[PDB]
């Protein structure tokens, strides 16, 4: 495929700072009462709202490395005083 | 963060996102009110409800389970109350014996109707098997099969 | 044995039948690992 280019544009038909937003969009919509339903001329194709949640763990992740490096120097007598002065700098 | 993990295990099928968080009600004092937050999954526009199938469940009362489930804005609408549905249906077959007359399947969901699907099924064979048991110290019983009873 | 059960754990959090079966049209469950980033530059779609 011919690569696509990321350079900023210029002009349009909006002053800058703002988008097309009367463009019209082919997506139906729901009056609040149905009766006597038939079908949807514009349908919606995906219904179900996918929200599922992955959290960032860059903590968790640094307080293991920590533990790690000084398992590897032989020295975890230290472990207590260097992970709580690192969760105290995380405050 | 067990009440969390507790709250997320017990109704994954409903919620799934809950997050937690304390605030403090006064300035020097550590008294602290907790507030949870619940995101339940949700399905994007659903405006009517339809019953299919059923042939043994009267007209009377399949409108008044129809209506009874009816939201009111249709736009952003939870999935448990699809949960809410079948647990009408199977429930009117359970209180009526009939174990194997249940909600199948939702085949609605794209013209903006949640249709439920009653399957009710039908003896078909009959068959019949001849065992006995043998007398041993075990505690575990052996059998021997005959297709034929004596 | 601690490594064991959190196996055990691990699937089911993360290999849940009861939300696979449902999940082309009533729920959104897919296998990803832990969340690496937060932020890319913008041409990392290039790489499609």
């Amino acid at each position: 495929k011919p690569l696509q280019r990321y350079i900023p544009q210029n002009g349009g038909f909006t002053w800058p700072g703002d988008y097309l937003r009367l463009e019209i969009v082919e997506m139906p919509k729901l009056k609040s009462i149905n009766i006597k339903k038939t079908s949807l001329k514009q349908k919606i194709n995906v219904q179900p709202v996918g929200i599922m949640p992955r959290k960032y763990l860059i903590e968790k992740h640094n307080i293991k490395v920590l533990k790690k490096k000084l398992s590897q120097a032989y020295s975890t007598q230290q472990l207590t005083k260097v992970v709580q002065e690192y969760k105290n700098l995380i405050q | 963060l067990d009440d969390r993990r507790k709250l997320e295990i017990q109704y994954e099928d409903y919620i799934a996102e809950v997050e937690i968080r304390t605030e403090y009600v006064d300035g020097k004092s550590n008294h602290q009110r907790v507030v949870y937050k619940f995101t339940p999954h949700q399905f994007r526009g659903i405006n009517a409800i339809d019953i299919k199938g059923a042939a043994l469940m009267p007209a009377s009362e399949v409108e008044r389970i129809c209506n009874e489930c009816l939201p009111k804005q249709p736009y952003m609408v939870d999935i448990a109350v699809m949960d809410k549905v079948r647990n009408r249906i199977e429930q009117w077959y359970q209180s009526r014996g009939l174990p194997f007359c249940y909600v199948g399947f939702f085949d609605g969901m794209d013209d903006g109707i949640l249709r439920a699907n009653v399957t009710e099924a039908k003896i078909d064979n009959v068959s019949v098997r001849f065992v006995r048991p043998k007398l041993t110290g075990d505690s575990e019983l052996e059998y021997s099969v005959y297709d034929e009873g004596k | 044995n601690q490594i064991k059960t959190k196996k055990l754990v691990a699937r089911r959090i993360k290999k849940r039948y009861k939300l696979l079966k449902q999940m082309p049209n009533q729920l959104m469950y897919s296998p990803t690992g832990p969340l690496l980033t937060e932020v890319l530059p913008s041409h990392y779609i290039s790489v499609f």
